[PDB]
C-alpha cells in the first residue's frame, strides 16, 4: 500500500509519485488510510497529519517518510547544544568550525530584556565576552546586526516605537567573510542541501545542491541556481566543498544518535528527508547554519525541478522499494555518484 | 422553510455520494448544519449525531441500503474511530482580535493547544492547556461551544474560550513539549492561509470566524444590558441593599 | 427613557419574583406587558411603584 | 426512479438560492 496524504497541488507529487510508479507499479497508491482502521504500508505525508502510533507500535506493517523523535537537529536550540556536546567529546571534528551557534529568547512585550536575557545564561556570557567574537544577528522568528549585549539592548529598544507583538526571537553569529562572485553581481548567497535517513541508521548526501541568493549584492539576477552549476568557482575548489557538506553532514548526524537517545530517535520501519542549510566562507570553507525537517522543495523553481525528480527518484529508490521487496536488495544495490552513503548502521 | 433547509442539506451531502463511508457523509452533513445553520438561524433545534442521522432515515428511507439498525450503525463507526481520541481549546482575547496558537518542538506547524484512561474531554482540555500553556482554564470553560472533525482517525474535539488576557506571562509546564506559543491577529490568519504552517485552525476558518462574531454581537449588546441595568437603577426610585 | 421592549426580571421584599417585558420607566413607577410571577401567575398588565422595589436585573433586550 | 426524481427535486434548491 502507497498512502499518499499530501495534497495533489503540493510540488513534489509530480517527482515522488512518478517514482513510486516507475519502482512500484505492482502496488497500490491510494489517498486516505483511515478506512482500513495486517500487512506492509508506506505513507507519505505531512508530520502533523501522520499516525505515530500506528508506526512505533507495528514496526513491520507501517512505515513512513518522517521519524517520532528528531528534534535535537531540527530545533535551533537542540542543534547548538548537540554539536557542542559532541566537539566537547570529539574536539578533532569539522563541526565545531562549521558550526554558526544559534540562541533563541522568550522576550514578553511587558518583560525586560535583560531578564530574558539573564534567562538564557548560555547566552548571556557568548554577548558578555566580546574580545574578536562574531558579530551578531537577531531574527524575528526586524533582521540587525551588533556586537554589544547593549547593542541589543538598543535595538530592542526600537521595536515598541516602530509598531513588538513578538514573543521569540533568534541570535546567530553572523560573519562578514562570505563568497561574493562577480558573476553574480556579488549577491550573497547560501547552499540548500538534501540529506536522506534510511531506518536505524543510514545517511544519504544527495549531491546536485542549490546556490540560493538574496537580490540585494550588500546589505548576475538567477534567484536559484544549482550549485553544482556555477561556472566562476573551480572544480577542484567546487568538489572540497562538497567534500565538507558530506563531513559536516557525517559528523552531525551521528552527533545526534550517541549525544541523547530520546531527543533525536530513528526508526527501522520509516526514512526522513532534510533541509542542511551552509555557507560559503571567502577562504572557501563552508559553514552550517540549520538542519530543517519536511524542507520547502518549491524553492528550487519551476526550471531546476528535475533537481527535485532525481532526488524523489532515490529517495523511493533507496528507501520505499525495500519495504516490499527481497532481502538481497542489499548487497545487489549499486551506488548512485549523486546519492553518498555517507553513514551505515546495525539498529539499537 | 426549516424542511427546505432539510432538504438541501441532503441534496449537498446524501446526493454528493453517487458514485463511490456513508456514516462520515452524515457527521459532516450534521457538522454543517451545526456549525453554521445554528449561527444564522439561531431559532433552528440543535439536534446531535444519532437524532439528525436518523431524522434522514424517516424523510428519505430510499438513500438507506441495508436492515442493519441506525443507532447499530452509529456505534460501529465511532467503534471504528476508536483508536486516540483528541480534544482542545480555540483561546482567544479580550477584544476578540487574536487568538493564542502552540508550535510544536518537532512541527513548525501551529495549532490549538490540544491533547486520559478515566478523564472526561473536559478534564483532558483543561489538563492539556494547563500542561501546555501554564493557564489553568477551569474558570473560563464553556461545555455547551466546541467544533469537531476526525483526521484520519483521531478525533478533534476543540472548545471555544474568549477573553483571555494578551497581557499573561504564558510558559509551558511541560518545556520540551511546546517549543512556542504566540498571539495570532485573527484577521491575519485568514489572509495569511493559502508561508506560515497551520494545522488544525485551517480546516475550521469559517466556523471560528462566524462564532467570534456571535461573541461579539453578545458582548456589544450585554454592555448595553449592564448599561440599562445602573441607567435604569439610578432613577427607579428606592433602589439599594436593605436585606 | 425609551427602555421600551427591554425585559426585565423583578426580585421583591415580599417573597415574590415577577418577570415581564417593561411598557414604561418613570422616577416612580414600572409598568410591565406580560408579567410572569414565581407564584403561578400570568398578566398582561403590571404597575410597580419605585418605593416597593427591592432588587431587578435586565433579562433581554428588545427584538 | 432516484436517478430521474433527484434530476427534479435539486433543481428546486438551484432556482430558489442564486
Ligand atoms: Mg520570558
Amino acid at each position: 500500500l502507497i498512502v499518499v496524504s499530501i495534497d495533489p497541488m503540493e510540488y513534489i507529487y509530480k517527482p515522488l509519485t512518478h517514482a513510486l510508479k516507475k519502482y512500484l507499479p505492482q502496488v497500490e497508491i491510494v489517498s486516505n488510510l483511515p478506512e482500513f482502521d495486517e500487512m506492509k504500508v508506506f505513507h507519505y505525508g505531512d508530520y502533523e497529519q501522520l499516525d505515530m502510533d500506528k508506526l512505533m507500535e507495528l514496526p513491520n506493517n507501517y512505515f513512513t517518510n518522517s521519524y517520532i523523535y528528531r528534534k535535537a537537529l531540527i530545533r535551533k536550540h537542540f542543534l547548538s547544544h548537540t554539536i557542542q556536546t559532541y566537539t566537547a567529546k570529539n574536539p578533532e571534528s569539522i563541526l565545531k568550525k562549521a558550526y554558526l551557534e544559534s540562541f533563541t529568547i522568550d522576550l514578553d512585550y511587558a518583560e525586560f530584556l535583560d531578564d530574558a536575557l539573564d534567562e538564557n545564561w548560555e547566552l548571556r556570557q557568548e554577548l558578555e565576552n566580546e574580545s574578536q567574537d562574531k558579530w551578531w544577528i537577531v531574527k524575528p522568528s526586524g533582521i540587525r546586526v551588533f556586537k554589544t549585549i547593549e547593542d541589543l539592548q538598543a535595538i530592542f529598544d526600537s521595536f515598541d516605537d516602530e509598531d513588538s507583538q513578538l514573543r521569540h526571537f533568534i541570535i546567530q553569529e553572523y560573519l562578514t567573510n562570505p563568497l561574493l562572485l562577480a558573476s553574480m553581481d556579488n549577491r550573497k548567497f547560501h547552499i540548500r542541501c538534501y540529506v536522506v535517513c534510511r531506518g536505524d541508521l543510514q545517511v544519504f548526501v544527495y549531491d546536485r545542491m542549490l546556490a540560493l541568493f538574496a537580490a540585494k549584492p550588500f546589505v548576475k539576477d538567477s534567484s536559484v541556481l544549482e550549485f553544482d552549476s556555477i561556472e566562476e568557482i573551480p572544480n577542484e575548489r567546487k568538489s572540497n566543498i562538497k567534500e565538507q557538506i558530506h563531513s559536516i553532514t557525517n559528523d552531525v548526524f551521528l552527533a545526534a544518535v550517541n549525544v541523547n537517545r530520546l531527543n533525536f530517535q530513528p526508526l527501522p520501519n520509516a526514512f526522513e528527508t532534510y533541509g542542511v542549510d551552509f555557507l560559503i566562507d571567502s577562504n572557501y570553507e563552508v559553514k552550517l547554519l540549520e538542519i530543517n525537517a519536511f524542507p520547502d522543495f518549491k524553492q528550487t523553481g519551476k526550471d531546476l525541478k528535475n533537481l527535485i525528480d532525481e532526488l524523489f527518484d532515490d529517495t523511493v529508490k533507496y528507501c520505499v522499494t525495500p519495504i516490499f521487496n527481497e532481502n538481497r536488495n542489499k548487497t545487489d544495490d549499486e551506488t548512485d555518484p549523486n546519492f553518498v552513503k555517507v553513514i551505515d548502521y546495525t539498529s539499537n | 422553510s426549516v424542511d427546505r433547509i432539510l432538504e438541501d442539506l441532503l441534496v449537498r451531502f446524501i446526493i454528493n455520494c453517487p458514485n463511490e463511508r456513508e456514516l462520515f457523509h452524515f457527521e459532516e452533513a450534521s457538522w454543517f448544519y451545526t456549525d453554521f445553520i445554528k449561527l444564522m438561524n439561531p431559532t433552528l433545534p440543535s439536534l446531535k449525531i444519532k437524532s439528525f442521522a436518523q431524522l434522514i432515515i424517516k424523510l428519505c428511507p430510499l438513500v438507506w441500503k441495508w436492515d442493519i439498525r441506525v443507532d447499530e450503525a452509529l456505534q460501529q463507526f465511532s467503534k471504528y474511530k476508536k483508536s486516540i481520541p483528541v480534544r482542545g481549546a480555540a483561546i482567544f482575547n479580550e477584544n476578540l482580535s487574536k487568538i493564542l496558537l502552540v508550535q510544536g518542538t518537532e512541527s513548525d506547524s501551529w495549532s490549538f493547544p490540544r491533547g486520559s484512561k478515566d478523564e472526561n474531554d473536559i478534564d483532558c482540555c483543561i489538563r492539556e492547556v494547563k500542561e501546555e500553556i501554564g493557564f489553568d482554564l477551569t474558570d473560563y470553560i464553556d461545555d455547551n461551544q466546541f467544533i469537531e472533525r476526525n483526521i484520519q482517525g483521531k478525533n478533534y474535539k476543540i472548545f471555544l474560550i474568549s477573553g483571555v488576557s494578551e497581557v499573561f506571562n504564558f510558559k509551558p509546564q511541560v518545556r520540551n513539549e511546546i517549543d512556542k506559543i504566540e498571539w495570532f491577529d485573527f484577521k491575519k490568519i485568514s489572509k495569511t492561509m493559502y508561508n506560515i504552517k497551520y494545522y488544525l485552525i485551517n480546516s475550521m476558518m469559517r466556523p471560528l470566524s462566524m462564532w467570534l462574531r456571535h461573541q461579539r454581537q453578545i458582548k456589544n449588546e450585554d454592555q448595553l444590558k449592564s448599561y440599562a441595568e445602573e441607567q435604569l437603577k439610578l432613577l427607579l426610585g428606592i433602589t439599594k441593599e436593605e436585606q | 427613557s425609551q427602555f421600551v421592549g427591554f425585559g426585565v426580571q423583578v426580585e421583591l421584599k415580599d417573597g415574590k419574583l415577577i418577570q415581564g417585558k417593561i411598557a414604561k420607566a418613570t422616577s416612580k413607577g414600572l409598568t410591565l406587558n406580560d408579567v410572569q410571577f414565581g407564584d403561578g401567575g400570568k398578566s398582561q398588565a403590571f404597575k410597580v411603584r419605585a418605593s416597593r422595589l427591592k432588587d431587578l436585573k435586565v433579562l433581554t433586550v428588545a427584538s | 426512479q432516484l436517478e430521474f426524481y433527484r434530476k427534479a427535486l435539486n433543481f428546486n434548491v438551484i432556482g430558489r438560492y442564486d
